[PDB]
């Protein structure tokens, strides 16, 4: 069975790439989508089966590479952590396949795209259950492929062949700073096997620890999207709506968060990397809430709003409660999901607009969407007694549960990068829903009144809710996202619950803060992103419905003409990155190739041979005139040259000097 | 000082409002009533609250 | 054929892999003298 | 309203058929038979591999020790 | 509105909007062999799993039914008094 | 060869090609292109070989655990 | 212990893993020599290999408490992470230490 | 006779037939085309037959002759794990180098179908050879078909691109050849067995190193000296490059294994960051010069430049992993370069007779088959996982960073080079827009034939990285022999 | 499926007893020393001319 949930997502991705012909749309869609229901189905239980039982699982099938001290093998082990990553991975990729048939039913290309589905999730099952760090390297690379490849899914466009470079070699230097940490391991430790590193962790040099969790954590922006390697993410909007809500908002943007989750038995050991975490996390929240206020694409605002939460994650594992920094990622990968296939139908709805500017009224056109989506705002802002309520407020109160100048730091900046949340939550919400119709009456014009005479057979067209194969998901992930944060509190929170003591999540007793934040943290603090979020939201609403002129005044004022500015065109990061990395290597190859391999290099070279000797072998072939009055002349002087040579005892080096200065003479012309 | 266009930043805010006399004021009026007056915009933007409200209060008269 | 091994530590030297018998006590008095700090590895195990 | 399957496999027309050039009957008889040939004939090979020797005599060295168990 | 396409070209994925009409069999046929080599993956599991905690008699965990290292305990346990 | 497919050949594009292939007949050697070619042949490499050369043998990861020191030197 | 295989007696060195006392010009004491000292580097690597392996099974099989529990096989696997590597005959073969 | 004899016979005996069969017919082109492929097979399938007999942990040199007759020059073939994979290499790759290559020739076809049964015989002969002599003899046997093959069948800048691989390989040979001399003088033979016992001074090994290694660096290629390749690779025909690519640039690899590693020790320690350095260097400016180059073929031979660089440094590192990793990017070089010449030189410049990416857009569009295998090598090139290309980077570049950090560390940023010209390239021929509208007409997609040898050289590069033990078991126990180093308490063992 | 059952024929039982095939494999390349007999005579004679080559050329005018 467990080696059984690995290999059905690969097997539909097959039939789906290279036999669509054979299966056509519709066998492509029921064994793709059939496939990934029954995997969901077998990790539900395995669920049961590994966690509420405390029995992880092994299973090896053949070695992968074979050396000295180097084995690493094709294995694959089950605990409390892998079965965690598994529920979500397969419960939205098992939702975004049935979603996918509405959504992508006029596109010529199925069987392509569904495969492509299929490819993602059976790379991110590679990614969490293997027993090494090079094996889950594979599905670190392979789900690096399929994003590219869902992110150009659409090749014809040209803006997304440039947002898949982005993402494949924005996430290619997180590959480099990981290779070299699997150097570090394989270097210290011999083997880069889980039950190696970890059993050994607490011996190590204290300053290879450093090494090795530094270079994990740069790995980890990457995929994480952490404010460093950041630019990828939201350039992958491009990519058809279900792309990004499993890829690019519930499941790959994790793998950094995992990755340091299952390595705490290691990175505990040195608490230099985790005020890195730490701190990492704290500035991508408020860079990226920051800038989701000010953008325009409602995907844009989406994709910043995941980023704000992954960097909630990393801001948790670096405040040392991973169980905190789990429970968030599978309870965000519900509600995240949930926005992004609800916004995903109001642009079906809107003839593909995605412009927050020309999306008004919709409320009584689209119900479930509205609601569906206010669902999804309440537990992403957590709204109390929400899903979003156990987690995120649970990272705040632990950063100012563990009484640090950093903790208190980060409990400031985090907050006020919840007040930007509750602020593009109210934007979202007012201008697609709420706001005056701010698009073309073809969304608005019904029936039931008549603008036609001869054409009232067709052509109204006004912003319709989808189809079964849409709503579905949207339904169930609404029950995830009102109740699953409950329902799970005390397998994730607890106060000394034993579901992660295989050692899958290892906390050492200098780093635990679970008592103080208990019963330290005042009652103000703990309360206190609550009446931000409801002072905000009304604050905000009102803004911008009832006083509308106010923000008028601000934009047109210079001053914040430059801060609308400044965080629209997100920090400007992308364009210093074109301009002085991106640019300069691409002037660098120029030089070389032009200046060095076509210049110098032939000139100083094969080329600089070839016209210095040709100029020289003309001169002393001018020498012979075929005169053998001219001829014997050169015989005496030839003559003569070997007598003076032979009879001074001349040193040596006077005749090598003779030569060169002759040949030489033969090189100048004239 | 003044530019040659008679554009003011200062004049431009003052006029951001909803004019007195527009030549397209009927062309645009569809948008701010029906479906789209100030009640029915914000009618149904909670949803269940209504349902929810009477509902919990049957429960909460528990006491009898 | 075989030469002294102290004839081919003059030309390379000891490190890079060329640990000769006696290499760690001689690295214990080079770091000592060098990092003044005295080399002692834990033990890894809790019993002896 | 899904179209019909369609394509010319090999840009064969739907009128002919495939002629061949002549590469195929040694690639497929000849490079590829040999292949299969060799990867039934590996099965066979007898393991003179460094670690299947070096592993049963570290099993001996470590069941002279409580580190691995010895069947006697 | 369908986009027009160059009916030419042959695709392993189906191409434009290829659907056969006999879908249904092959979609049929595919599945069965899927199936089949998702039961050899099975039994390959069960023999090769690894696990160094049995589970609880009374507690539910239906690997016990085809694992054999499990079977093999729970047959051993099942020989008493 | 074999007769190809008919392609619209750009002459700008062309001419573009040809101009990249026979460039290295009109290098010279001005103050500019000693500059730059003495940066990347010369001091870069000496660079990268200076620190090869201080840093080689300095530090040894294996089996090197806490109150153990990974300078090798 | 485990009997002796089969393929475990064309393969097993019959000559100590030393160059002390061989001549080389006698080409076959000399690569059997050479075969000596790369056998025993290489069951050196392969014991810590399979220690490894049983720390594996100590630390799944103790989960939290391995810490306690596996100290022994991390004893013996850090020991020889220590001591074996391939390093070949090669500078054996061309150098003699008189251990004196 | 031996069968390692057998081997080179076979070609020959081809070469034979290819020059008689006129004489018993006015014969057609197709039959010495099938002369040729069939005899290509045969020394596939004894090649085979002598890895199912070779003993993979074995000290002794296998399938040799008893000479006992001694001449001045006299050639003794063997075999060992570090050369049987060298051999193998060569022989799955030369029919495929026919087959690319089948319909493109056209003219001289007799005269390209000998000189490719000569090479396939002198590329072989240098992997067989046990003297370091014979070893030069036919690593630069080969010059004299190379220059006629360029010059006869390749592209417009053929002349120069001749002269520019004769002249410069003889060149950077001819100081191979005094370091020989030298070794053959102070021992009085180059028979490996003899040569490997002795052990040279410290100063003249590092004047020997000071003569192997500028061979080797001209024919690596190293960044300064890499202008030959460049033309070479390019204007060479589909044929040519294949072997050029995949079999003639792991001559230098294979030849570090001989003549540095086991004679050469003290000399390959002290110097190594002098080599790294280089390699360094050579795996930055190849890379972001691979950037910018507008000719598709010219981008697949730049890229080959990087590949060697860090297989270079992988055999440089004293370590095992290193040393059998600088083998696995080389085997997997031979396939994956093989794919994307195939590509580049035999489907786009066959379509289109440009080689010009400007030409070149949304090719995925029209020509599925292709940009599904096109991908495939690209990402191989990338070094991706589940290819070989991977195994072989990552344990030249552990090898590399174990020896000495910094350059290991430079070095690594060819996961990020590589990966950025192997997609840029890709997304600008599949992808990046529609189909372009410098094709006045449709291209066909794949021929059975293009699909199968794409396909063949595909399937290699996959199977061989999920499962390297195929080719790392018989590297062990050989690769063993060629480290130089002690551990405290393993060695002088009493 | 040929992979699968080939796989299972070739594999060579509960406790060692190799299969007939696997007899005949092993058998036929079994080689005892012969590498080594060859090698050795071989290695013997190619030092003997080296001697030789030495004492020729190195000889007093
Ligand atoms: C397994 C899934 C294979 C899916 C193959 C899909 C296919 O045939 O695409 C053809 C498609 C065309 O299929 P299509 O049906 O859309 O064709 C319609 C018409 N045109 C040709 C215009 C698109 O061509 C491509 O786009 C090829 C791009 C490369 C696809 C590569 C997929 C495999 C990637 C493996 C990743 C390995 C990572 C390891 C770490
Ligand atoms: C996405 C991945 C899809 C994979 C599809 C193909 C699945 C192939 C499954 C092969 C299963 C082999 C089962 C072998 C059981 C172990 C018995 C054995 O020893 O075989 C030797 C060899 C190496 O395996 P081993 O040494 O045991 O490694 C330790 C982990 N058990 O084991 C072998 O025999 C393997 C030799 C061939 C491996 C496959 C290579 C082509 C793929
Ligand atoms: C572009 C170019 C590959 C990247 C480089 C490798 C990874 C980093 C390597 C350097 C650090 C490791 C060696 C440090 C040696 C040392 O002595 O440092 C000790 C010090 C921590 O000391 P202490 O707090 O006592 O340790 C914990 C005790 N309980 O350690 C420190 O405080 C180290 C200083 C902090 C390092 C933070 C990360 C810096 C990253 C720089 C850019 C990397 C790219
Ligand atoms: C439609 C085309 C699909 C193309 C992709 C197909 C992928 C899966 C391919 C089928 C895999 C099994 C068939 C492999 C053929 C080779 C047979 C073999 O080497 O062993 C396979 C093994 C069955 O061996 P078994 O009979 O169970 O031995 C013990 C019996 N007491 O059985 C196994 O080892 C099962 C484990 C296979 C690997 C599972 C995934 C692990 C890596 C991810
Ligand atoms: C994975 C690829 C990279 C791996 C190779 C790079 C490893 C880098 C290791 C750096 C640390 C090496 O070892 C380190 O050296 C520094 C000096 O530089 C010393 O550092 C020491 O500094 C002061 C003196 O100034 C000492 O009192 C103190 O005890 C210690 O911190 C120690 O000897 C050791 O902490
Ligand atoms: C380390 C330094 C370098 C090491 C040694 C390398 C030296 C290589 C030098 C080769 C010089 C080029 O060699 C010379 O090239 C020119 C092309 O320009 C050739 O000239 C030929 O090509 C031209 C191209 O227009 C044609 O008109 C015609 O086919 C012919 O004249 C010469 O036949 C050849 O002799
Ligand atoms: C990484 C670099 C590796 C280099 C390896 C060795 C390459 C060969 C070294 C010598 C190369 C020849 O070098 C070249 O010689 C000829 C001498 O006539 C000169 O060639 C040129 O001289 C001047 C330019 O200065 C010109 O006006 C003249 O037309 C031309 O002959 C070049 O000034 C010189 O660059
Ligand atoms: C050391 C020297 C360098 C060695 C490099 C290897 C060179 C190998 C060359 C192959 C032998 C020559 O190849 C020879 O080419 C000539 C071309 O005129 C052919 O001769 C024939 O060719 C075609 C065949 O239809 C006829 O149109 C032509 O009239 C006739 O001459 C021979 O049948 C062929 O055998
Ligand atoms: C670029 C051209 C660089 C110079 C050409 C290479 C020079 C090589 O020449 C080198 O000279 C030194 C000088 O004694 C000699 O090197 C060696 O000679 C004898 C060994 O027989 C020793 O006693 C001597 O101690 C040692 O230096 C060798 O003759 C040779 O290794």
């Amino acid at each position: 069975m467990y080696l059984s949930i690995i290999i059905l997502p690969l097997l539909g991705s097959v039939v789906s790439g290279f036999f669509g012909r054979k299966v056509g749309v519709s066998g492509a869609q029921l064994i793709t989508c059939s496939s990934v229901i029954i995997t969901t189905i077998l990790s539900i239980i395995a669920f049961f089966e590994v966690g509420f039982n405390n029995i992880p699982v092994t299973i090896n099938i053949f070695r992968w590479i074979d050396s000295e001290w180097f084995i690493i093998n094709w294995g694959f082990q089950y605990d409390s952590l892998t079965v965690s990553m598994l529920i979500p991975v397969l419960i939205i990729s098992s939702l975004v396949h049935i979603y996918s048939i509405s959504y992508m039913s006029s596109d010529p290309h199925n069987q392509r795209f569904f495969s492509y589905l299929s490819l993602f999730t059976f790379m991110m099952i590679i990614l969490v259950t293997a027993n090494n760090y090079l094996l889950m390297f594979v599905g670190w690379e392979g789900v690096g492929v399929c994003s590219y490849l869902l992110v150009s899914f659409w090749f014809t466009r040209i803006a997304a062949n440039q947002s898949s470079i982005s993402a494949f070699l924005t996430n290619r230097v997180g590959d480099c700073f990981l290779t070299v940490g699997m150097f570090a391991i394989l270097w210290s430790l011999g083997n880069l096997d889980y039950a190696t590193v970890f059993s050994l962790a607490p011996y190590i040099n204290s300053n290879v620890v450093i090494i090795i969790g530094i270079c994990l954590l740069i790995g980890a922006m990457a995929k994480s999207s952490q404010v460093g390697l950041h630019v990828w993410l939201p350039m992958a909007m491009e990519g058809p709506t279900p792309v990004s809500a499993l890829i690019h908002a519930a499941t790959m943007v994790t793998a950094g968060v995992y990755l340091l989750m299952r390595s705490s038995p290691l990175i505990e050991y040195s608490s230099t990397v985790l005020l890195l975490c730490l701190w990492l996390g704290a500035i991508t929240t408020v860079f990226s809430s920051l800038i989701g206020l000010f953008q325009q694409d409602i995907k844009k605002v989406i994709a910043y709003s995941t980023m704000s939460q992954l960097g909630m994650m990393v801001l948790s594992i670096g405040l040392s409660s991973y169980n905190i920094a789990l429970f968030h990622l599978v309870n965000h990968a519900f509600y995240k999901a949930l926005l992004f296939l609800g916004a995903g139908s109001v642009i079906h709805a809107v003839a593909d607009n995605q412009d927050f500017r020309k999306f008004g009224g919709l409320i009584s056109y689209l119900p479930l969407t509205y609601s569906v989506m206010l669902i999804a705002s309440l537990s992403l802002v957590a709204f109390p007694f929400m899903t979003g309520f156990y987690s995120k407020d649970f990272i705040l109160e632990s950063a100012y549960g563990q009484f640090s100048f950093s903790g208190v730091a980060v409990y400031i900046i985090a907050t006020i990068g919840a007040i930007f949340t509750t602020l593009y939550s109210v934007k979202v919400l007012y201008l697609t829903f709420l706001s005056n119709p701010n698009g073309p009456r073809t969304y608005y014009r019904l029936a039931i009144d008549n603008f036609f005479s001869a054409q009232a057979i067709k052509s109204y067209k006004p912003a319709h809710e989808g189809d079964f194969f849409l709503t579905l998901p949207l339904v169930i992930l609404a029950l995830f996202s009102i109740f699953f944060g409950f329902i799970t509190k005390d397998i994730f929170i607890g106060l000394g619950s034993n579901f992660f003591v295989d050692n899958s999540l290892f906390i050492h007793p200098i780093h635990e803060i679970m008592i103080d934040t208990e019963f330290a943290v005042p009652v103000l603090f703990k309360l206190l992103p609550f009446i931000f979020t409801i002072s905000f939201s009304v604050i905000a609403l009102t803004l911008s419905e009832l006083l509308s002129e106010l923000v008028i005044y601000f934009k047109f004022s210079r001053f914040g003409y430059n801060i609308f500015g400044f965080f629209n065109q997100r920090f400007l990061i992308e364009f210093f990155y074109n301009k002085y990395i991106t640019n300069l290597i691409l002037n660098l190859g120029g030089q070389i190739t032009k200046i060095l391999d076509k210049g110098s290099i032939e000139l100083f070279g094969p080329y600089g041979l070839e016209r210095g000797l040709v100029k020289l072998s003309k001169n002393i072939s001018s020498l012979s005139t075929s005169h053998v009055t001219t001829y014997a002349l050169y015989i005496l002087v030839g003559f003569i040259l070997y007598l003076i040579y032979n009879n001074l005892l001349l040193d040596y080096s006077y005749l090598l000097l003779i030569i060169i200065l002759l040949l030489l003479l033969m090189m100048i012309g004239e | 000082k003044p530019n040659i266009t008679g554009f003011d930043m200062r004049e431009f805010l003052r006029h951001t409002k909803t004019p007195t006399y527009d030549p397209w004021e009927r062309h645009e009026a569809w948008r701010y009533t029906g479906r789209f007056s100030r009640f029915n915009r914000f009618k149904g933007a909670l949803p269940g609250f209504g349902i929810a409200t009477v509902a919990f209060t049957a429960y909460c008269v528990f006491e009898h | 054929r075989r030469r002294p091994i102290e004839e081919t530590l003059a030309e390379i030297g000891e490190g890079r892999g060329i640990k000769p018998p006696g290499y760690y006590e001689r690295r214990a008095q080079r770091l000592k003298e060098k990092y003044g700090v005295d080399i002692n590895p834990v033990c890894a195990d809790p019993d002896q | 309203q899904y179209d019909p399957p369609t394509g010319w496999l090999w840009g064969v027309r739907p009128g002919e058929k495939y002629q061949n050039e002549g590469w195929e009957g040694p690639f497929f008889y000849g490079f590829w038979g040999s292949l299969i040939v060799f990867a039934i004939a590996y099965a066979y090979k007898p393991d003179t591999s460094i670690q299947t020797w070096a592993l049963e005599e570290a099993r001996r060295r470590l069941e002279a020790e409580g580190i691995l168990e010895d069947p006697n | 509105p369908k986009i027009p396409y160059p009916k030419h070209v042959w695709s392993p994925a189906g191409g434009w909007y290829a659907q056969p009409a006999n879908w249904k069999q092959n979609t049929a046929i595919f599945g069965l062999v899927i199936f089949g080599i998702t039961a050899m993956v099975w039994k390959y599991s069960a023999e090769h799993e690894v696990r160094h905690k049995m589970p609880e008699p009374d507690r539910f965990y239906p690997s016990r039914y085809w694992v054999k290292q499990i079977k093999d305990y729970e047959r051993a346990q099942k020989e008493k008094q | 060869g074999l007769q190809h497919y008919k392609i619209a050949m750009d002459p700008a594009l062309v001419r573009l090609g040809s101009m990249i292939s026979n460039r290295y007949k009109y290098f010279r050697w001005t103050k500019r292109t000693a500059l730059v070619s003495f940066m990347y042949v010369v001091v870069v490499p000496s660079t990268i070989g200076y620190l090869a050369y201080k840093t080689d043998g300095l530090w040894d990861l294996r089996a090197k655990r806490r109150g153990d020191l990974i300078s090798e030197r | 212990p485990t009997p002796e295989s089969e393929a475990f007696l064309a393969k097993k060195p019959q000559v100590p893993p030393t160059f002390d006392g061989v001549d080389y010009e006698d080409n076959k004491r000399l690569k059997q020599a050479q075969d000596a000292i790369i056998r025993e580097q290489w069951v050196q690597v392969m014991m810590g290999r399979l220690v490894r392996e049983e720390l594996s099974k100590c630390y799944y099989r103790e989960g939290v408490n391995h810490l306690e529990k596996c100290g022994k096989l991390r004893e013996r696997y850090l020991q020889l992470l220590a001591n074996a590597k391939v390093k070949g005959y090669l500078f054996e073969q061309q150098n003699y230490w008189s251990k004196e | 006779m031996s069968l390692l004899y057998v081997l080179l016979i076979i070609p020959i005996i081809g070469i034979f037939l290819i020059s008689t069969i006129d004489s018993f017919y006015f014969f057609n082109v197709s039959y010495y085309k099938k002369i040729a492929l069939i005899t290509t097979i045969l020394n596939l399938i004894v090649s085979l037959i002598i890895y199912i007999l070779f003993d993979f942990s074995n000290n002794q040199f296998q399938f040799i002759q008893e000479n006992l007759d001694l001449s001045f020059y006299d050639i003794y073939l063997g075999v060992d794990g570090v050369s049987i994979y060298f051999v193998l290499l060569t022989t799955i790759i030369m029919p495929i180098a026919l087959v690319s290559n089948w319909n493109s020739i056209t003219n001289n076809i007799k005269s390209y179908l000998i000189i490719m049964l000569l090479l396939e015989t002198l590329l072989l002969a240098v992997f067989l050879v046990l003297d370091v002599l014979l070893f030069y003899i036919f690593f630069e046997s080969i010059l004299p078909p190379l220059f006629i093959l360029i010059g006869l069948f390749g592209s417009s800048n053929k002349v120069r691109a001749s002269f520019y691989i004769f002249l410069y390989t003889l060149l950077g040979s001819l100081f191979l050849l005094l370091s020989i001399l030298t070794m053959s003088s102070i021992v009085g033979t180059t028979y490996f067995d003899v040569l490997l016992k002795s052990s040279f001074e410290y100063t003249t090994q590092l004047f020997l190193f000071f003569g192997i290694f500028i061979a080797f660096a001209v024919k690596t290629p190293v960044w300064g000296l890499n202008s030959w390749l460049l033309r070479a690779h390019v204007e060479s025909p589909l044929g040519g490059s294949i072997v050029l690519a995949a079999i003639v640039l792991k001559l230098s690899l294979y030849g570090v294994f001989r003549l540095i590693l086991p004679i050469l020790p003290q000399a390959s320690l002290n110097l190594t960051y002098i080599v790294y350095a280089i390699g360094a260097i050579t795996v930055l400016y190849a890379s972001f010069s691979t950037l910018r180059t507008v000719d598709v073929k010219e981008l697949i031979a730049y890229s080959s430049v990087a590949h060697a660089a860090i297989y270079l440094m992988g055999v440089f590192s004293n370590t095992i992993q290193g040393l059998e990793g600088a083998i696995l990017l080389g085997l997997a070089h031979g396939f994956v370069s093989s794919g994307l010449f195939i590509c580049a030189g035999g489907i786009l410049y066959d379509r289109t007779g440009t080689r010009l990416i400007y030409f070149f857009r949304g090719l995925t569009q029209i020509m599925p088959l292709f940009s599904l295998f096109f991908f495939i090598l690209c990402l191989g090139n990338a070094g991706t996982p589940l290819t070989l290309n991977f195994v072989g980077e990552f344990m030249s570049l552990y090898g590399t960073l174990e020896r000495l950090p910094i350059a290991g560390m430079l070095a690594s940023t060819s996961i990020i080079f590589s990966a950025a010209y192997s997609i840029y390239m890709y997304n600008r021929i599949a992808f990046g827009g529609s189909v372009s509208l410098y094709f006045i007409d449709c291209f066909r997609d794949l021929t059975k034939r293009e699909f199968f040898i794409l396909f063949t050289l595909v399937s290699f590069t996959v199977i061989l990285g999920i499962y390297p033990s195929f080719v790392l078991d018989g590297l062990h126990y050989n690769i063993s022999s060629v480290v130089y180093g002690i551990e405290p308490n393993a060695s002088y063992l009493t | 499926a040929s992979s699968f059952v080939i796989y299972n024929i070739s594999r060579p039982g509960p406790n060692g007893e190799p299969s007939s095939l696997h007899k005949w494999f092993s058998k036929i390349s079994d080689y005892k020393d012969e590498w080594e007999t060859r090698n050795t005579l071989m290695a013997a004679a190619l030092e003997q001319a080296a001697h030789d080559k030495h004492l020729l050329l190195t000889a007093e005018r």
